[PDB]
């Protein structure tokens, strides 16, 4: 998308997201980050709901194919192995435009916790996947980026802030599906639940909202585990 | 779950 | 798709439909036909499912586009012809597919009606978005194959076929959405819904439910347009 | 509307 303008990518990225052309929703995104300035608040979000969108069918595909070549010719193995590189090839295009380079250019908490994040999600999504001399690698990857992510959280944002809050989320979700964890995910979310909540009579009416939608969420995952 | 994170 | 086999490619659109892989299930139904042999009644299916979900997304897409672009830089504009283009490619390539060889080879009604509804539904998409030189000639291409697929279907297969009730269903909305003649898309569509009922009596009871569910749609068109 | 056709 080198000959577009920044700020048609931006526009067209927004277009996309309203016809559902997710696709061409992160094709536009990877080519604002490409641009090499930094992302505001609102196109990281652009770029982080394309890449969610785009990776969420993939891997919605890949336990499809999955779950029927674990029931049972080549066939059903190629085709998951067909749909397992292109959703690899989107989790390491995801990760070559964190590395290369937004993390290292985020200096406020807001936007390196953003982009922590992302990258724990997408090594987590690649780790969904992995079965063999990485699986170990990948696994400790996710780790790295959430752990760092969640270091500079606590110190530099309240425990209601929407971020922090997903965050920690994707986090707890780690430990109980990729990590084998299932004690350290609940006492995440419960303890990540719980100083939400005594934050909460510092919050507008609006932020207010924001931050119960997510603390919601972590609430339906201690119901399921516990 | 994980967070949606599907609609901006 | 020249190296892998008409069967493989069959199994693994398949298996992209389960996965909601469509376009990859096109494109496997695309090899499938450029093998050169006839197709079944249930690859035609498949064919057809496949082509009819691309082309749904990128046509509600298209909607989505036009409607900002008539509500309102070049941006907008310009992203609704690219998707426009695309959405004229799928349609060039399935017309591609009919004419090149499944239409002349198709000598039983069954498979031949079946080919010139698709050719009348695909010429119907181009002519949603065409504006110009060509506007009244695709209208027409679409008018001449849903005409032959209702002459060759009235002569050869009872009224409640449900191939036969797709036909009448889509060329009755092609006369009210496209040709501006609603008074003969309530016709066609009240007619063959009034021959289908007389003959329901002759059916099995799996018949039945299949020819209903679609005079059920000629309903409920007869019910929005009257 | 037209015939769905979007599932075998
Ligand atoms: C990872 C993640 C956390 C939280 C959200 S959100 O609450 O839906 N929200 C955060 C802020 N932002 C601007 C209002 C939009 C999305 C999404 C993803
Ligand atoms: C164009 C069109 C007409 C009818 C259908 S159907 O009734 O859903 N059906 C026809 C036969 N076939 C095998 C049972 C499957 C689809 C679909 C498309
Ligand atoms: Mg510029
Ligand atoms: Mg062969």
């Amino acid at each position: 998308m080198g000959s577009m303008e920044r700020a048609s990518l931006i526009q067209k990225a927004k277009l996309a997201e309203q016809a559902e052309r997710y696709e061409d929703m992160a094709a536009f995104m990877k080519g604002a980050v490409e641009k090499g300035e930094e992302l505001s608040c609102e196109e990281r979000n652009l770029l982080s709901v394309a890449y969610k969108n785009v990776v969420g069918g993939q891997r919605a595909a890949w336990r499809v194919l999955s779950s029927i070549e674990q029931k049972s010719g080549p066939e059903v193995r190629e085709y998951r192995e067909k749909v397992e590189t292109e959703l690899q090839g989107v989790c390491d295009t995801v990760l070559g435009l964190l590395d290369s380079h937004l993390i290292k250019e985020a200096g406020d908490a807001e936007s390196r916790v953003f982009y922590l994040k992302m990258k724990g999600d997408y090594y987590r999504y690649l780790a969904e996947v992995a079965t063999g001399d990485d699986k170990k690698r990948i696994i400790d990857s996710a780790r790295s980026a959430y752990q760092e992510a969640m270091d500079i959280s606590k110190k530099e944002m309240p425990p209601t802030n929407p971020i922090r809050l997903g965050l920690a989320l994707n986090f707890s979700v780690f430990h109980y599906e990729i990590a084998n964890s299932p004690e350290e995910a609940i006492s995440l979310a419960k303890t990540t639940f719980d100083e939400a909540m005594a934050d909460l009579h510092t919050l507008s009416e609006d932020s207010y909202k924001d931050s119960t939608l997510i603390m919601q969420l972590l609430r339906d995952n201690l119901t399921l585990w516990t | 779950g994980s967070i949606p994170g599907r609609r901006s």
